[PDB]
């Protein structure tokens, strides 16, 4: 035989697993429901954010043009924004009333378009496995944690994260080969 | 901040404003000598959509400088209470949304035209003013 | 719309938008050649409610052109909140049709009394100055 | 109603319009003569709250004559709902006042303001 | 919002629902002046806010500032919001005297010509970046336990939390800045 | 070795729920999923034209 699912979701699943570590069964919807559903999204989204923000090879944009508008020459912030930086320099970028403010010149007018780097969010479903996993094991440590107290659930998690955590290492450096003898020649 | 102008000539554009559904947001072509020849475009043919906050172009770009996106939400209600059932915080919340939404559109448009009128009619007021007051104060 | 026009000499009209309150329509006799006047009527001694949609006079002049029908709604909460009573749908559904309203008065009457507050400051002005 | 205009030269101010949060005040001196020479102030380095209804200036006056005070609702959320937690009227009351204040602001605003322009004129 | 980012959120109301998390109850829904808790929390995260922003960070320190002198007497005020005075390169002897900048070199608080230092303002908790964000956060939450409501599983985890977010606060500093040593040196 | 072919109509490749791994063989690669696509960081689009040859992992039943 095999094990063919019923209508899967990609964020249903995630709740259940993590509801799972208390001892409770699963759920069918998201509409409507108790407490222990509408307090373990808060800690998802937030451990998403913070475990997206540290900077991997697939989301460092190294040329993006942002450009002003027209009216009165400024520049947004948006609030999918984690990073701003400049690739081969120092940079001075910081947020003031919602919008891009420059420490060296002290002023909020640019003129011209700009090229910096940048990292952007995406939505928790089109990551790869890996780090959905980690994730889910991060959140439910701290689930288990600040709401009912037991030993043995403990003890398991940490040993199962750290694996967890070499292997997002291990995954991480077969991405770039990272040749340390490149552009050296002569005869 | 629900109405944004840039450049013509580039093949991506960002979007800055939240919104309820893809249908709420409207593109269209500027000309500024004579408006009278502006064009509105329509999804599929026009424009895809990548992410929720960025789009591309696929038409040409002749004839035309700016490029303006705005929002415009609709009148029609989305959530109708019944009597005998449950009650639940999302009917409650996308309600709440759509009312800040609109009232939000109706300020940013109704500023723009009473502004500059407002400025001219206080500023002739105060010239008067101090003109013939300190005037006919030197004068008797 | 909001703002309608409808000339005189006529027994009876109607109405053509949704409103909240009897008390929220507003009628108002309009003389075109003299802008100064504009006379204002008001409920009872010269007009009345019969049909929802209809307006029936009492009274009329013979000195004025046009009618001027507009609403305007008032900025305070219709409906009442209060710990011990029972929830409705009535209710819910008539809170927010309140706010969705303002927005189109705004949006019409606010630009056109723009105009007539400034020419009215700058004539002001003017002949303050000739005189 | 929404705006509100004092003469300059003294201490204290009073409050008298409702708002829903503390940030939402705006205080601006204004010169009658000049109309560029506007100014707006700041909280904590011009003035501070005595209490919920009084505002204590610690600037000195100059070229100015008329104080003004008006209000600007805000866009974020008051009230955010969530499922298990416990409901009253103030809530819903607030809720809606939110968007009634927003959009009488924005429909009022300029009409008084070129009102009394008007008259001064 | 089930696939993104939550419209039109409240990042105070959200820390203040945070800090109540660690205790063990739900939401409070208003953000309202009326409850007991909402008031010693909110003390405590301005204090630990201001606290964290004095250290001197990249992004604050401005190396070229100017102050004014009045015109009608020959003083320079001394604001609420100023964190540190120092000058560029060399020694410095600043300090507040009756709300008024004062030089203990020349034993007088008289300036007759604009000056330039460096200094540190601060800013709108809701204005900085996320990874400060969420330290400040933490570090306001085990105060908030550990002064209120003594809980002993809630512990043993917030400072591995605060460690890790140490270190990545590290790593964020460092990337800014390059800092090569070997500028300047150069001949045949 | 594996071949991936795009649409027709649009030039796109689908991104099927079946796969764990995308790599290039002896380079550096940059490949993501942006809205069930298959999306090139380098280039900024998903405008694949002709097929390419990649590295992947698929899944295989318990049994």
């Amino acid at each position: 035989a095999q094990y063919i699912p019923l209508n899967a979701n990609d964020d249903l699943d995630a709740i259940n697993d993590m509801l799972a570590a208390i001892g409770e069964p699963a759920v069918l919807q998201l509409d409507e429901g108790n407490a222990d559903v509408s307090n373990a999204q808060r800690i998802l989204h937030r451990v998403n954010r913070q475990v997206q923000a540290k900077g991997w090879n697939f989301n460092i944009n190294e040329a993006a043009v942002l450009t002003p508008d027209v009216q009165d020459n400024r520049i947004r912030f948006l609030p999918s924004y984690l990073r701003v930086m400049t690739a081969g320099a120092t940079s001075y970028y910081s947020n003031m009333g919602g919008y891009l403010y420059d420490l060296s010149t002290q002023s909020t007018t640019f003129t011209d378009p700009i090229t910096v780097e940048l990292v952007e969010m995406k939505p928790f479903s089109e990551m790869p496995v890996v780090f959905r996993d980690y994730i889910v094991t991060k959140a439910s440590r701290e689930f288990n944690a600040k709401f009912f107290g037991s030993p043995e659930s403990e003890l398991y998690l940490r040993e199962q994260e750290a694996e967890l955590y070499q292997q997002v290492m291990e995954y991480e450096m077969d991405t770039g080969r990272y040749n340390m003898m490149s552009d050296i020649g002569r005869d | 901040s629900t109405i944004t102008q840039f450049p013509s000539g580039n093949t991506q554009y960002r979007i800055e404003f939240d919104y309820l559904a893809r249908t709420f947001v409207v593109v269209t072509l500027v000309n500024s000598s004579n408006p009278t020849l502006n064009r509105v475009l329509e999804v599929g043919r026009d424009y895809r959509f990548l992410n929720p906050t960025m789009i591309e172009m696929l038409v040409d770009q002749s004839g035309f400088d700016i490029v303006r996106i705005h929002r415009q939400t609709g009148t029609d209600l989305v959530v109708d209470f019944r009597n005998g059932s449950v009650l639940t915080a999302s009917d409650l919340t996308n309600s709440e949304l759509q009312a800040i939404h609109i009232a939000e559109e109706g300020r940013d448009q109704t500023v723009d035209l009473a502004k500059e009128y407002a400025d001219a009619a206080g500023s002739s007021a105060g010239n008067a003013k101090d003109s013939e007051d300190e005037a006919r104060r030197i004068a008797e």
